[PDB]
RNA sequence: GUCUACGGCCAUACCACCCUGAACGCGCCCGAUCUCGUCUGAUCUCGGAAGCUAAGCAGGGUCGGGCCUGGUUAGUACUUGGAUGGGAGACCGCCUGGGAAUACCGGGUGCUGUAGGCUU
RNA sequence: AGCAGAAGGGCAAAAGCUCGCUUGAUCUUGAUUUUCAGUACGAAUACAGACCGUGAAAGCGGGGCCUCACGAUCCUUCUG
RNA sequence: AUAGACAGCAGGACGGUGGCCAUGGAAGUCGGAAUCCGCUAAGGAGUGUGUAACAACUCACCUGCCGAAUCAACUAGCCCU
RNA sequence: AACGCAGUUUUAUCCGGUAAAGCGAAUGAUUAGAGGUCUUGGGGCCGAAACGAUCUCAACCUAUUCUCAAACUUUAAAUGGGUAAGAAGCCCGGCUCGCUGGCGUGGAGCCGGGCGUGGAAUGCGAGUGCCUAGUGGGCCACUUUUGGUAAGCAGAACUG
């Protein structure tokens, strides 16, 4: 039976990365959250206070609350059969932005926009997104050159 | 006294190296790992033989031991006291353990150790010699009878490398010529084309 | 050969290099960090900070607030600008600083078209004053003072810009236990010490002193004092002077750019052929070298 | 012909009397330092605790000061005079620095108190050329660049420069 | 072309040794009356402007070390899923997909934001 | 190196050392995290309201750089 | 290896020299290192038997008869121990 | 004439320190030879009255070299974990605040209007409450995996 302990397992997981330790880059404390946003939580040891659990170190959460130093998060943590929507508060050090939502609102402003020219306009801009189709036919031009004929090599013992 | 070795052929167990953790170790059977004339210059033996592993097994000290022993006898007889340089590539770091049963059951079975062993991998050399060419066949014959004092199934293969260094004998010469290898005892030292200019102005001087 | 090289090749492969402007010694990221940032529940609001920089010939004064591309000046106020409003020499001094810190101020507020409606303390006292904002009007300008690497004892020079800024109408934080009119003994502030200090009597007094005893070491303390025939008799009405004429017309005027063809001083980078050409030049006359000796 | 700037001078002279024990000794040592040159010394505690030399941690054991200027020069002349101006070539260290000591304080001139003692006392120059503060400036703190370093050589001619003095091997 | 102040990223920026540096700056530098602090005006604080780029600093150099990046290593090692595959076993091969890391060999050696300055 | 201790993580104009001042180891209501049944205890995180310390100030601090160092009902005892 | 192999049937297998050290004995043949040269078809610083040392036999090497393939080592299938 | 969802992929993005690898990279372990040789010791010799000269062996340093790590690591997979892929969205105008504030600043909330190409694939109708029995000795197989010489042995992970 392991122990209980709150930072059990976590020697390489919250340890800094090679050559990383020391101050916090300052843009770290720059950035700026608003309720609503989709954050990731990785929690940094050099920072002790408002450390995260381990449980929730990898994992993403959307903030409802901002106070002087952190944010309150909520997460999705499956505890065993349920998932539980729980709300942690962590300090700004061990959370970043979310590149994907970022990626995506880009998106909806781009498809939002794309419309109001397919309007004025007639032609229709496929908004939303396909899985790669089969290629298409095409031709391979041999330019003269006939392909390299490839055979397998002989046996080499290496040791 | 020891177990026979078919109790711990097989790599079973996590490496379990003396180290802080696991303390009363008793010291391997092989002690000498290098024998024959260790100082011949690299140029003086070209040719090398290996002993290659054909399994994932434990080797252990003592097998390492006679093996050895028994390759060595037979060079000093078929080329000479000194013409030849043994090299033993395996130390047995892996620690075996026996659960000592004198007559309580299973409860609190961790072993204490006993040995030490060399898990060898499929392809890793076990011994190397290296000689003049004209003591090929002996240096055959010396790994064969070596071979009978390991478990599993071992190969012998004579190396296209110069003696014991990295670089092939075909073309060991040819780099020796043009500086790229400076004989250093008994390997050689490669010269990379870099690093400052005096270097190179020494080798040239 | 007996030291084992603590400068080696692993020692470089596992160094950790500090941030650029710490190896230059130029920024406290310690302090940094507690100045210019934020509570997250302000958001954007910007955080200004005043910096003041006294170098060896010139005293730098600033506003800035940070964002993630670099810290954005709103406002710089230089110490050399002062000739023009009368102050000729003592760019360095107390007396010096005041006048930095009382024309970032100004330059500010009138920046910002607040200078009319906040005056600040228009005639020196040295005492304490703080601008507190009225009601129906835009709030005071709030900034804290950013001292860098200076040593904050009492007559810092950084507190003499403070006092300018503050009596400019820029409502900063502090207290007068930092001012030249603080004595530590009696833990008791003096006015009229500071304003004596403000209005560069003690350099003053300093002049008065060389000429009494040493007329030779006066003229070395004081030689460009002498070349703009400044005296101490006139040193309190010349900053009396400066203070008027800094509050009258307080906006900068950039200097005319003129445009100049492109000269090049330094070295540019060699280029790689030519790298190579001087390795097989070097080792061309090399083999030479030993030819001819042979 | 050669900067300014290069000029050698004494960055300090550093004085230690190690008394080897608190009370007696090291309170009359100080005041000895003291009148040598009029500075007011300080107290140096042993780190260890050695059996055979009777030292605790954390205990008085020496007295010492740093003198700067004009006073030190001055006082490293009598230092000098006392050892006949002339030094062995191992008393200059690799950092362009030299030390020297003295058995007798009275032989510099300090007239003797039976209420105070003789005492032994160790002199060490400190060298150095214009532009050395940087290493200690707080603020923009640079290292000093290969040149501007004092050899030892740069150091023993110096010497023999200023007090012409006498190198022995 | 470049500096200063404040920076963001935090070695492509570090380290060693060297060469060069107009202008302005940054410096070193001179001094201790005042402020302030020291065993020591060295540091720190303050008041300056005789000298110097010697140093710092800046640019450049070096078959330089490091770092960054690419190749090779290598479809190698390892691996998802599959078989009434082989083998006494140890282990191995194949099918289905994924796919590294040294040594070794090239290339690079800070970018940039705000404000102010300098370069007929 | 050191940071009380086991170890792991973290830390260099500091979290180490030395010095100065202090009592944020104080008063109070909730929320949350950890074990989890998602109960309790313990411990912890982020706030809020008082009253304070420190610093020029930004700010930091309601115990120890972080991960352990502890205890229901009934009863007794003390305080408002 | 048709410029004659392999097998078989027969001859030579020499001089320096009993090469050096060592050993009581060591003359190719107890041991350790050197393992070179006129002489041809070849003969060695010897593959073995043998002697206290010799001697002697014998082997590689080469020739006569012969007239088409043959020799050595290794490897892995089934089978066998 | 669809409300929504998923033991699945795709797209985007984040997480990790196992496999492997590495040790001429840190920490720990470990074989050999080579070159330096300042100092440090020994052997030994000249000198021998004194240093002194000189050689060797070690130690020590430098560049190489053999072999390793569950409780080492610069690197670093495969499989894997989280989140997002819109109408609770977007866009425009206005208002409230005792919070915040140089600034109708920042933030939040509220009100009105406008806009459907329902903004990856595939499949499926979902949501929600109450009462509730039995069970709470398990065992086996692939692959991973601990102790043990091993066990039709003891103990885990994953799916069946
Ligand atoms: C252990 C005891 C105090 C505990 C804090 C406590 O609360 C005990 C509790 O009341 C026990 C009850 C609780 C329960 O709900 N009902 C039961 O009736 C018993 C006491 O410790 C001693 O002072 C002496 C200790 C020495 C040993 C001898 C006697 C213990 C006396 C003290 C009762
Ligand atoms: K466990
Ligand atoms: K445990
Ligand atoms: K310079
Ligand atoms: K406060
Ligand atoms: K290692
Ligand atoms: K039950
Ligand atoms: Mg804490
Ligand atoms: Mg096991
Ligand atoms: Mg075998
Ligand atoms: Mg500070
Ligand atoms: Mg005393
Ligand atoms: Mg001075
Ligand atoms: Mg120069
Ligand atoms: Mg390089
Ligand atoms: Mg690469
Ligand atoms: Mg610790
Ligand atoms: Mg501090
Ligand atoms: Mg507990
Ligand atoms: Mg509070
Ligand atoms: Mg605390
Ligand atoms: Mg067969
Ligand atoms: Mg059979
Ligand atoms: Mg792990
Ligand atoms: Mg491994
Ligand atoms: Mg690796
Ligand atoms: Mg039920
Ligand atoms: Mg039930
Ligand atoms: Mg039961
Ligand atoms: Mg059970
Ligand atoms: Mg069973
Ligand atoms: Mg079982
Ligand atoms: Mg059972």
């Amino acid at each position: 039976t392991n122990t209980k302990g709150k930072r059990r397992g976590t020697r390489y997981m919250f340890s800094r990365p090679f050559r990383k330790h020391g101050v916090v880059p300052l843009a770290t404390y720059m950035r700026i959250y608003k309720k609503g946003d989709i954050v990731d939580i990785k929690g940094m040891g050099t920072v002790q206070k408002g450390m995260p659990h381990k449980c929730y170190h990898g994992k993403t959460g959307r903030v409802y609350n901002v106070t002087q130093h952190a944010v309150g998060i909520v997460v999705n943590k499956q505890v065993k059969g349920k998932i539980l929507a729980k709300r942690i508060n962590v300090r700004i050090e061990h959370i970043k932005h979310s590149k994907s939502r970022d990626s995506f609102l880009k998106r909806v402003k781009e498809n939002d926009q794309k419309k109001k020219e397919a309007k004025e306009k007639g032609t229709w801009v496929q908004l939303k997104r396909q899985p790669a189709p089969p290629r298409e036919a095409h031709f391979v031009r041999t330019n003269g050159k006939e392909p390299e004929l490839l055979e397998p090599i002989p046996y080499e013992f290496m040791a | 006294g020891r177990r026979p070795a078919r109790c711990y052929r097989y790599c079973k167990n996590k490496p379990y190296p003396k180290s802080r953790f696991c303390r009363g170790v008793p010291d391997a059977k092989i002690r000498i790992f290098d024998l024959g004339r260790k100082k011949a210059k690299v140029d003086e033996f070209p040719l090398c033989g290996h002993m290659v592993s054909d399994e994932y097994e434990q080797l252990s000290s003592e097998a390492l031991e006679a093996a050895r022993i028994c390759a060595n006898k037979y060079m000093v007889k078929s080329c000479g006291k000194d013409g030849f340089h043994i090299r033993v590539r395996l130390h047995p770091f892996h620690v075996i353990r026996i659960n000592k049963m004198l007559s309580t059951g299973m409860r609190g079975a961790f072993g204490k150790p006993q040995g030490t062993v060399a898990r060898v991998h499929i392809g890793q050399v076990i011994m190397s010699i290296r000689t003049k060419l004209q003591n090929k066949e002996h240096v055959i014959e010396a790994l064969r009878r070596a071979k009978f004092k390991f478990p599993g199934r071992q190969k012998i293969h004579i190396s296209k490398k110069w003696g014991f260094t990295k670089f092939n004998a075909d073309e060991f010469e040819d780099m020796v010529a043009e500086k790229r290898l400076i004989p250093d005892g008994c390997g050689v030292k490669y010269i990379p084309s870099r690093g400052p200019l005096d270097k190179w102005r020494a080798l040239h001087s | 050969g007996f030291v084992k090289v603590v400068k080696n090749k692993a020692y470089f492969k596992r160094y950790q290099v500090k941030f650029r402007r710490r190896r230059e010694g130029k920024t406290d990221y310690y302090a940094r960090k507690r100045l210019v940032i934020q509570d997250k529940n302000k958001y954007n609001t910007p955080k200004y900070r005043m910096i003041v920089r006294v170098t060896n010939r010139d005293i730098i004064c600033q506003i800035a607030y940070a964002r993630i591309e670099g810290d954005m000046i709103v406002c710089a106020a230089y110490a050399h600008e002062l000739p023009k409003y009368g102050v000729k020499v003592g760019l360095t001094n107390y007396a010096a600083a005041y006048c930095t810190g009382l024309l970032l101020a100004r330059r500010l507020l009138n920046r910002f078209g607040m200078d009319k409606i906040y005056e600040g303390q228009v005639e020196v006292t040295g005492d304490e004053y703080n601008v507190e904002s009225i009601d129906g009007q835009p709030g005071a300008f709030t900034c804290y003072l950013d001292a860098g690497l200076a040593r904050t004892t009492t007559g810092n020079k950084v507190f003499g810009a403070l006092k300018g800024a503050v009596d400019g109408g820029l409502s900063i934080p502090h207290s007068t236990k930092r001012f030249p009119g603080y004595d530590s003994e009696s833990k008791e502030f003096n006015a009229e010490v500071h304003r004596k200090h403000i209005m560069g009597q003690n350099v003053a007094d300093y002049m008065r002193y060389l000429m009494e005893e040493d007329e030779d070491a006066y003229k070395k303390q004081f030689s460009q004092y002498i070349k703009n025939s400044v005296t101490p008799d006139m040193m309190e009405e010349m900053y009396k002077k400066a203070h008027a004429a800094i509050r009258e017309n307080p906006v900068y005027e950039k200097k005319p750019k003129k445009e100049v063809k492109k000269k090049r001083w330094n070295r540019p980078k060699m280029s790689l052929a030519q790298k190579k050409d001087r390795v097989a030049q070097k080792k061309a006359s090399f083999l030479r070298a030993q030819e001819r000796a042979a | 012909k050669e900067n300014p700037m290069r000029e050698l001078r004494i960055r300090k002279l550093c004085l230690n009397i190690c008394v080897g024990e608190s009370g007696d000794r090291l309170t009359r040592a100080a005041k000895v330092l003291e009148q040598l040159t009029g500075q007011t010394p300080v107290f140096s505690k042993a780190r260890y605790t050695v059996r055979s030399f009777g030292i605790r941690r954390n205990e008085k054991i020496a007295v010492h000061c740093t003198v700067r200027g004009a006073k030190a020069e001055e006082i490293l002349e009598k230092g000098l005079k006392v050892r006949e101006y002339e030094l062995r070539k191992n008393n200059f260290s690799d950092t362009g620095n030299f030390g020297f000591g003295i058995q007798e304080h009275i032989d510099l001139g300090i007239k003797y108190d039976p209420s105070i003692g003789i005492y032994g006392l160790d002199f060490y120059v400190v060298l150095g050329r214009p532009g050395f503060s940087i290493a200690d400036k707080k603020r923009r703190t640079g290292c000093i660049g290969a040149k501007h370093r004092i050899s030892k050589e740069e150091a023993m001619r110096w010497f023999q420069q200023k007090y012409d003095g006498i190198i022995l091997p």
